[PDB]
DNA sequence: AGCAAGCATAAAAGATCTAAACATAAAATCTGTA
DNA sequence: TACAGATTTTATGTTTAGATCTTTTATGCTTGCTT
C-alpha cells in the first residue's frame, strides 16, 4: 500500500514504462489469464484534464454508480464517485487491479490541485498501485499533511540524466519557455499526419479564426468562436475533405483525443467544434507547418 | 427562420434543427419536378446572424443546389455583412447579386411626398362649419 | 363631530388624488401637456389614429398621473372603443413581456366581449398575428412605463415590433412610453428611430413659486359642500396663503427652494391634516405649521449629523482618532491598528492634561468599530456598495473577496465623514473637540 | 380618525405618522411606506404595537432576511398573501395557486391578480398589508429589486376590492436614499439616547430579571426577608442600571448588546447578594465590581510543530522586514499589510534562524509543514481560484498578527522582538 | 560601500463574462408483448 | 396490434470552474549622490 515516487535529473519516463508494463504488470498478474491494466498518465502534457482522466478510470474498473441521495446538492460527481470507490475497496480483497502511472507529476497542468485531490483520493484505494514521477525541485511543496498521508509515498532517487525528448516535445526550446498553451504539441502533431487530415485542420483553423475576427488576440478559443459540425461538414464536402459526417467524426475521433478540438453542444442545441487555442497560435500554426 | 419556412412550405409543425434538415433535404434532394419556386425574403437579415452565422450561410447555401428553386431576397443594414460573416471565399462561391439602396435626395423626397399628395394639394373640400 | 372627520377624509383623498376622476384637480402649470396627452389618445381611441409618444420628465413628475387621468376620463364615455395594456421595463423581462402582452389582451378582450398559451414563440407570433396584422376596430393602448430599459444597446425587437405595429397595422395602437431620461431618443437603434414618430413630450416643471402656490391652494381647497367647516376651511387656508410672510408660504418657498416637488410637500402636509384632532386644532396646525418642522427634522435624522449625535464616548473618540488617522495618511485608509495607537496617544494626553478617561482594551474596542462600521461611517477601501443588476450582484457573491481574508486588525478602511465635518458638528465644550483639530 | 394609537414609550411622532398613513380606507392610504432606522431602534416592535391596537387593519408579516433571493421573496409573497386572505374570508369559494411557480416578477404580478379577482364578492374594498422586516437584509440584494417593488402596485387592478399597500422596513439611509427621488412617505427612528436605552431596559428586562430562578434560589438561601413585590424590583433596576452606566462605552446606544451583557452578568450579580448588602445597594456594588470592570464578552494559540512554527517565524521575518538582510544580520512597519516574498528567501531565513544540530536543510518535512502552514490559511499567496504553487510568479505572505507571532516566538524561545526593534519597539 | 527622486511596468484586486457541470421536463418517439 | 411504459429529443434553469479585461498600486530600474 505504498505509493512509488521518484525523483531525479534526467527523463524517468522509460524507467516508469519499463517498470510498470515490463515488470510490475505481469508480475502482479501472476502473482495474483491477463495482465494488470496500465493507465499511463502524460503529465507533461498540458492539456491533461481529471475528467477525461477520471472516465478512463471508470471504464477500466466499473464503479457503482452514483445515487441521487449521494449526488449531493451540485456536488463533485468525480470526489463523491472516488469516495465511494474507497468506501467499496474498503472491504475486499487486497489485490491488485489497475496501475496508474503518472508521468511528470508536477507538469503544468497536473499540478493544480484539483487533479491532484483526485489523485489523494485514488491514492487512498490499496486496489490501485500507483507509480508517479517528479522533475520540479519544489515539488513536495504540493502536498500537505493530508495529501501526503493519502499518497503514503516511499520516494526513490532515480537519477539517470537522460535527455527527455517527449516531455520538451510540448514547448518550443528555441524560446527557452518565454507552457500550458499546448499549441507546439499540436504543431508536433501536425507535422505527422495525413494530408486530408491537415487540410481538414487548416480549414476549420480558417474558419475559427474568421469567428473571431468577426467577434473582436489573446483570447482562447471557445465554443462561442466555433464552427458548427453541420456547417463544417458542408465546408468540407464543398472542398472534398469529407463525403460525409460519418468519415468527418471519424478524422474528428484523433484530434479531440489528442485534446486539440472540441465538440461541445450550446444552449440552441448545435454541436460546435473550437480549438482552444488563441489567435497568435492558430497564426503561428498555420504560417509553419500548415501553409 | 426554419420553423417558419418549413411550416411556410410543408404545413408541418417541426423543431428548428428538424425543420433545418427537413429544408436541406427538400431543396438538395426533392426533384424539380415536384416542387415549387419559393422566394423568400430575409427582412433585417441582420438580427438573423448576430450569435452563430449559420442561418446566413444555410439560406445563401441553399441556392447553390441545383434541384433547389429557392430565391432568396436578403435585406440588411451593412453592405458588407456575408463578406464579414461568411468570409471572401464563401462569399465568393455563392454568387450574390449585391444591390445598394442610397438615401433619398431632396428633390426625390419631395417627389415621394406630392406623390403623396397628389389628390389632397390644391383641393376642394365641402365644410360643415357646424 | 362627524363634520370634522368628513373634511379631514376630504382632505387627505384630495392630497392622495383618490378623488373621482369627474372632479380630479389637474394643477394649472401642468393643465397645458394634459391637452396633449387628451389629444393625442382622443385621436387615437375617438378617430381611430396610430399614435406613437414618449413622455420624458424626472420621478414623480406627473406622467403616470396624468396618463391613467386621462384614460379614466376616456373610461366613461367611450368604454368599450379601445383596451389598455400596461406595462412596467422594471419588472417585465425581453422575454417576460411577450406574455404580458398576451395576457393583458386576452383578459381585456374578455371584459370588452388562446393568446397566451404556448410557447414564447407561439405566443409572439399570436400577438403579431391579431395586432401586426356600424363596425369599427378597437383601440390598443400601451402604457409602457420606463422605456428606456427596454431600449438596451444589445437588441430591441418589442420597441421595434411595437412601432411596427403602429406604422404598417389596420387595429389602431396608441404607445405611450414614459421615461426619465433627456436623450430617449439616442438609446433606440436607428431602424428604431426611423419607426418612432419622434414625438416627444416632455413634462412641464415648476418655474414659478406662483405655480406651487396654487398647486398647494388646489389641493387644499374642498370644492364640495359636504362639511360645515368647508367654508372656514377654505378661509383659513386662503389668509394663510394670500400673506406671503405667513409659515406655509414660508414652506411653500423652501420646498421651491430645495426640492421643488409637489409630492415632497403633499407628504409633508398629509400627517399634518391626519394627526389634527378637531377642527381649531388643524386651523392652528395650517397657521402655525409646526408640524411641518417636526417632519423636515425627523427625515434629517439619521444621515451622518443625526448618526454622529448618537454616538458613546468611546465610540466617538475612536471616530475622531480614525478622521485624523486617515487625514494624515495620504491615500486617506487606514486600519484598526493605526486608529487603536491614535485612540490611545489621545486618551494618555488628555489624563496626562489633567475624574480620569478609561483607556478601553483592543478586545473592547473592535465592538466599537464593529458599530462604527455597520453605521457606515467607515467602508471598505475599494468597495462598491451595491451592484446596479441583479447578474452583477450574482457575479459579486460568487466572487470571494481578498478583504475578508486578511485578519480584521489590517483591515484597510476608508472614511465617510473627514475630520473638518467632525469640527463642525462637535460641540465646542466635548473633551475632544480640541483633537478633532490636527 | 378611526385608528386608535398605541402609547409606546418613546416613539410617539412615529407612532402618529403610523396612524396617519396606515389606514383602513384604500383611499387615503400610501401605496408604498417606508419605515427607516437602524438595529435596536424599536420599529418593528412600533409596528407590531400599532398592529395589535387595531385589529381591524390586515397585516400580512414578511421577513425577507430568511428569504435570502428574490424569488423565495415572490412566492413567498404569493403564498402568504392568498394564505392570509382565505384565513380571513374562508367562506368565499377559491381555487389554489401554487405559489411555486411564481419565477418572474410579472408572475407574481398575474397570482396576485388571479388571487384578487375572485374575491370580488366583498362589499367594500379592503386593503392588506405586506410587511417587509428587513428589505435591506436580503443577501443577495442589488439596487433594482426596490424598483420593482415600488411599481408592483400599479400593474395590478385599481378596482380590485382586495389592495395590496407594501410597507418596508429598511436598516441602511444608504440604501434608502438611492431612491429618494420616488417621494415614497417615510417614518425614520432615530437611535435611542442613554436614557431612552436605560428606560427601555428597566421596562423590559426588570419582570424577567426580578423572576428569575436564580434569585428565588438565593433569597430563600440567605434567609432574608423583604418586600417581594418591590425590593427585587429595585435590585433588579438597579442591576440594569449600573451595567448601563458601566458598558455604555462600549456597547453604544445598542439594546441587544446591553441585553446580552445582563444576560450574561445577572447570575454572577444574584451570586453575590447576602443578607447584609441586598438592603443597601451601595455595599452590593461594592462586593461585585469585578463584573462590571470587564466586558467578559470572550468566549498555545497553536498546536504546530517546531518547524512550522519556524517557517511561521521566518514568514514573518522575511514579509515584515525590508532584504536587508545581507548587511549585518544572519552573519512600527507592522501596522501595515504584509510584504511579498518568494519561497528561496523564507528557506534561506528559516536556516537561518533555525538552532543548529550542522544546518537544517529543505526534507520533504519542510515543504510538507509549509504547504499546511497555506492551508490553515496561515501563509497566503497572490491565488485566483487556481493555484499552482512550483510557479516562478507565485509570491507568499503571512495571515498572522503581532500577537500570535509574539506567542509563537517566545514558545521557542526565539526573540523576534529584538529582530523587530531596529526600525521601532 | 548606502540611498532619495523619477520613470516605466509588471502585478494585485476585481469587474464582467463565458461555459462546462449539474439539473429538470414536456413532447415525441422508440419498444416491447401482453 | 394497438398499446401503456421506457427512452430520447429539445429546451431552459442552476451552479461551479476558469478566463480576459480594466483599473490602480506596488516595484525593479535608472539617475544622482555621499561613506
Ligand atoms: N392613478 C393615480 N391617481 C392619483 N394620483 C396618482 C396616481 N398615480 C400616481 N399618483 C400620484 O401622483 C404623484 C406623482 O405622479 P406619478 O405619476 O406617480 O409620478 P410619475 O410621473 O409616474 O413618475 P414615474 O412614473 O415614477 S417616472 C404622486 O403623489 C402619486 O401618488
Ligand atoms: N419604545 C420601546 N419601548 C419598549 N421596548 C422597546 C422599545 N423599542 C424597542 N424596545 C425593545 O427593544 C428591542 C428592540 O427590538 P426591535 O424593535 O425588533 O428592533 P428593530 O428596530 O426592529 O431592529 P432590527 O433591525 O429589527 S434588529 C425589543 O426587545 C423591544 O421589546
Ligand atoms: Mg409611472
Ligand atoms: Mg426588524
Amino acid at each position: 500500500g505504498f505509493s512509488l515516487l521518484f525523483y531525479g535529473v534526467g527523463s524517468k519516463r522509460n524507467f516508469l514504462e519499463e517498470f510498470a508494463i515490463d515488470y510490475l504488470s505481469p508480475k502482479i498478474a501472476y502473482s495474483q489469464v491477463n495482465s494488470i491494466p496500465c493507465l499511463i498518465l502524460n503529465g507533461y502534457n498540458p492539456s491533461c484534464n481529471y475528467r477525461d482522466v477520471f472516465k478512463e478510470i471508470t471504464d477500466l474498473l466499473v464503479p457503482a454508480e452514483l445515487t441521487r441521495s449521494e449526488t449531493k446538492y451540485w456536488g463533485n460527481h468525480v470526489i463523491l464517485q472516488i469516495q465511494k470507490m474507497i468506501d467499496f475497496y474498503k472491504n475486499q480483497p487486497l489485490d491488485i487491479k489497475l496501475i496508474l502511472v503518472v508521468h511528470n507529476l508536477d507538469g503544468p497542468s497536473i499540478r493544480k490541485n484539483t487533479f491532484q485531490t483526485m489523485l489523494s483520493f485514488l491514492s487512498v484505494i490499496r486496489q490501485i498501485a500507483i507509480v508517479a514521477s517528479t522533475d520540479h525541485i519544489y515539488a513536495p511543496l504540493l502536498w500537505d499533511n493530508m495529501k501526503a498521508q493519502n499518497y503514503n509515498f516511499v520516494f526513490h532517487d532515480i537519477s539517470n540524466f537522460e535527455p527527455s525528448t517527449v516531455e520538451s516535445t510540448f514547448q518550443d526550446v528555441m524560446k527557452m519557455g518565454k507552457t500550458s498553451s499546448g499549441a507546439e504539441g499540436a504543431k508536433y502533431v501536425l507535422q505527422s499526419l495525413t494530408v486530408n487530415s491537415k487540410k481538414m485542420y487548416k480549414l476549420l483553423i480558417e474558419t475559427q479564426m474568421q469567428n473571431m475576427g468577426n467577434l473582436s488576440g489573446p483570447k482562447r478559443g471557445t465554443q462561442r468562436t466555433g464552427v458548427e459540425l453541420k456547417l463544417f461538414n458542408h465546408l468540407c464536402a464543398a472542398d472534398f475533405i469529407a463525403s460525409n459526417e460519418i468519415a468527418l467524426r471519424s478524422m474528428l475521433r484523433e484530434f479531440i483525443e489528442h485534446k486539440m478540438a472540441n465538440i461541445t453542444k450550446n444552449n440552441s442545441g448545435m454541436e460546435i467544434i473550437w480549438v482552444p487555442y488563441t489567435y497568435a497560435e492558430l497564426e503561428k500554426l498555420l504560417k509553419t507547418v500548415l501553409n | 427562420c426554419y420553423e417558419t419556412l418549413w411550416n411556410k412550405v410543408s404545413g408541418e409543425r417541426l423543431t428548428w434543427a428538424a425543420s433545418m434538415e427537413s429544408l436541406e433535404f427538400y431543396f438538395k434532394r426533392v426533384p424539380k419536378n415536384k416542387k415549387k419556386t419559393i422566394v423568400v425574403l430575409l427582412d433585417e437579415l441582420d438580427a438573423m446572424v448576430t450569435k452563430s452565422q449559420d442561418i446566413m450561410y444555410n439560406f445563401f447555401n441553399w441556392t447553390t443546389y441545383e434541384n433547389a428553386k429557392l430565391i432568396v431576397i436578403a435585406v440588411a443594414n451593412t453592405m458588407d455583412l456575408p463578406e464579414r460573416q461568411l468570409g471572401n471565399k464563401i462569399t465568393s462561391r455563392i454568387g450574390f447579386t449585391r444591390i445598394m439602396f442610397t438615401g433619398y435626395t431632396h428633390e426625390e423626397l419631395k417627389n415621394i411626398i406630392d406623390l403623396r399628395l397628389k389628390g389632397l394639394n390644391d383641393s376642394f373640400f365641402y365644410v360643415d362649419t357646424k | 363631530d362627524p363634520g370634522f372627520g368628513s373634511l379631514q377624509r376630504r382632505l387627505l383623498q384630495q392630497l392622495y388624488g383618490t378623488l373621482p376622476t369627474d372632479e380630479k384637480i389637474i394643477f394649472t402649470y401642468l393643465q397645458d401637456c394634459q391637452q396633449e396627452i387628451d389629444r393625442i389618445i382622443k385621436q387615437s381611441i375617438i378617430q381611430k389614429e396610430s399614435h406613437s409618444v414618449i413622455l420624458v420628465g424626472p420621478r414623480q413628475s406627473y406622467k403616470t398621473y396624468l396618463l391613467d387621468y386621462e384614460l379614466s376620463l376616456l373610461q366613461q364615455s367611450y368604454k368599450e372603443q379601445f383596451i389598455t395594456i400596461r406595462l412596467n421595463g422594471f419588472i417585465h423581462s425581453e422575454q417576460t413581456a411577450i406574455n404580458g402582452i398576451a395576457t393583458q389582451l386576452e383578459q381585456q378582450l374578455q371584459k370588452i366581449h388562446t393568446i397566451s398559451s404556448g410557447s414564447l414563440t407561439e405566443v409572439f407570433e399570436k400577438i403579431l398575428l391579431l395586432l401586426d396584422s356600424s363596425i369599427t376596430k378597437i383601440t390598443v393602448v400601451f402604457i409602457f412605463d420606463e422605456i428606456d430599459t427596454f431600449a438596451g444597446p444589445v437588441r430591441q425587437t418589442l420597441l421595434y415590433n411595437l412601432f411596427d405595429m403602429v406604422e404598417h397595422s389596420r387595429v389602431p395602437v396608441c404607445i405611450f412610453g414614459c421615461t426619465t431620461k433627456l436623450n430617449i431618443l439616442e438609446y433606440l437603434e436607428k431602424r428604431v428611430k426611423s419607426r418612432f414618430s419622434q414625438r416627444v413630450i416632455y413634462m412641464p416643471q415648476i418655474q414659478n413659486l406662483d405655480d406651487m402656490v396654487d398647486a398647494v391652494r388646489n389641493l387644499l381647497t374642498v370644492r364640495s359642500e359636504i362639511s360645515p367647516w368647508v367654508s372656514q376651511w377654505n378661509e383659513t387656508l386662503e389668509k394663510e396663503l394670500s400673506d406671503p410672510r405667513s409659515n406655509l408660504n414660508r414652506h411653500i418657498r423652501m420646498n421651491f427652494e430645495t426640492f421643488r416637488s409637489l409630492p415632497t410637500l403633499k407628504n409633508s402636509i398629509i400627517p399634518l391634516v391626519a394627526t389634527s384632532k378637531n377642527f381649531g386644532s388643524l386651523c392652528t396646525a395650517i397657521k402655525s405649521c409646526s408640524f411641518l418642522d417636526i417632519y423636515n427634522k425627523n427625515q434629517l435624522s439619521n444621515n451622518l449629523t443625526g448618526r454622529l449625535q448618537s454616538l458613546s464616548d468611546l465610540e466617538l473618540a475612536i471616530l475622531i482618532s480614525a478622521a485624523r488617522v486617515a487625514l494624515r495618511a495620504k491615500d486617506g485608509s487606514f486600519n484598526f491598528n493605526l486608529a487603536y495607537a491614535e485612540y490611545e496617544k489621545m486618551i494618555k494626553a488628555i489624563n496626562s492634561r489633567i475624574n480620569t478617561i478609561k483607556l478601553w482594551l483592543k478586545k473592547d474596542v473592535k465592538n466599537v468599530w464593529e458599530n462604527l462600521v455597520q453605521l457606515d461611517f467607515f467602508t471598505e477601501k475599494s468597495a462598491v456598495g451595491l451592484r446596479d443588476n441583479a447578474t452583477a450582484a450574482f457575479y459579486a457573491s460568487n466572487y470571494q473577496f481578498q478583504g475578508t481574508m486578511i485578519p480584521f486588525d489590517l483591515r484597510s478602511y476608508q472614511m465617510q465623514i473627514i475630520l473638518q465635518e467632525l469640527r463642525r458638528i462637535i460641540p465646542k465644550s466635548n473633551m475632544y473637540y480640541s483633537w478633532t483639530q490636527l | 380618525m378611526n385608528v386608535t394609537t398605541p402609547e409606546v414609550a418613546f416613539r410617539e411622532y412615529q407612532t402618529n405618522c403610523l396612524a396617519s398613513y396606515i389606514s383602513a380606507d384604500p383611499d387615503i392610504t400610501p401605496s408604498n411606506l417606508i419605515l427607516q432606522g437602524y438595529s435596536g431602534t424599536g420599529k418593528t416592535y412600533t409596528l407590531k404595537k400599532y398592529f395589535n391596537a387595531n385589529p381591524n387593519l390586515h397585516a400580512v408579516w414578511l421577513e425577507p432576511v430568511e428569504l435570502v433571493s428574490w424569488k423565495p421573496l415572490l412566492q413567498a409573497i404569493a403564498r402568504t398573501v392568498q394564505y392570509k386572505l382565505k384565513t380571513l374570508y374562508p367562506n368565499i369559494p377559491t381555487t389554489d395557486y401554487d405559489p411555486l411557480q411564481v419565477e418572474e416578477p410579472f408572475l407574481l404580478v398575474k397570482t396576485l391578480h388571479n388571487i384578487f379577482v375572485q374575491y370580488e364578492s366583498l362589499q367594500e374594498k379592503t386593503c392588506l398589508f405586506l410587511i417587509l422586516d428587513g428589505f435591506d437584509s436580503l443577501q443577495d440584494l442589488d439596487a433594482a429589486l426596490f424598483n420593482k417593488y415600488i411599481k408592483l402596485n400599479e400593474l395590478l387592478p385599481k378596482d380590485s376590492k382586495i389592495n395590496i399597500k407594501f410597507i418596508y422596513t429598511m436598516l441602511e439611509t444608504s440604501f434608502l436614499q438611492r431612491y429618494s427621488t420616488h417621494c415614497i412617505p417615510t417614518v425614520m427612528f432615530p437611535r435611542y439616547n442613554v436614557d431612552e436605552v436605560s428606560t427601555i431596559l428597566v421596562m423590559s428586562r426588570c419582570g424577567e430579571l426580578m423572576e428569575d430562578s436564580c434569585l428565588r434560589k438565593r433569597i430563600i438561601e440567605e434567609q432574608i426577608t423583604d418586600c417581594t413585590d418591590d425590593q427585587f424590583q429595585n435590585v433588579a433596576a438597579n442591576f440594569i442600571h449600573l451595567i448601563v452606566q458601566a458598558f455604555h462605552s462600549y456597547t453604544g446606544n445598542d439594546i441587544f448588546a446591553l441585553n446580552d451583557l445582563i444576560d450574561f452578568k445577572w447570575p454572577k450579580y444574584v451570586s453575590r447578594i447576602t443578607k447584609e448588602n441586598i438592603f443597601e445597594p451601595l455595599a452590593l456594588y461594592k462586593s461585585a465590581i469585578k463584573l462590571f470592570l470587564s466586558t467578559d464578552d470572550n468566549l498555545q494559540t497553536y498546536d504546530l510543530s517546531i518547524i512550522s512554527k519556524y517557517l511561521l517565524i521566518a514568514s514573518y521575518i522575511c514579509s515584515y522586514l525590508e532584504p536587508r538582510y545581507d548587511a549585518s544580520i544572519f552573519s512600527n512597519p507592522r501596522y501595515l499589510q504584509p510584504s511579498l516574498f518568494a519561497i528561496e528567501r523564507l528557506l534561506a531565513i528559516f536556516q537561518a534562524i533555525f538552532p543548529i544540530q550542522s544546518l537544517m536543510k529543505a526534507n520533504i518535512e519542510v515543504f510538507q509543514n509549509l504547504s499546511e502552514l497555506h492551508t490553515l490559511k496561515l501563509i497566503a499567496t497572490t491565488m485566483n481560484k487556481n493555484i499552482d504553487y512550483l510557479s516562478p510568479k507565485v509570491r507568499w505572505k503571512v495571515n498572522v498578527p503581532w500577537e500570535i507571532i509574539k506567542e509563537i516566538s517566545e514558545s521557542v524561545h526565539f526573540n523576534i522582538s529584538d529582530y523587530f526593534s531596529d526600525i521601532h519597539e
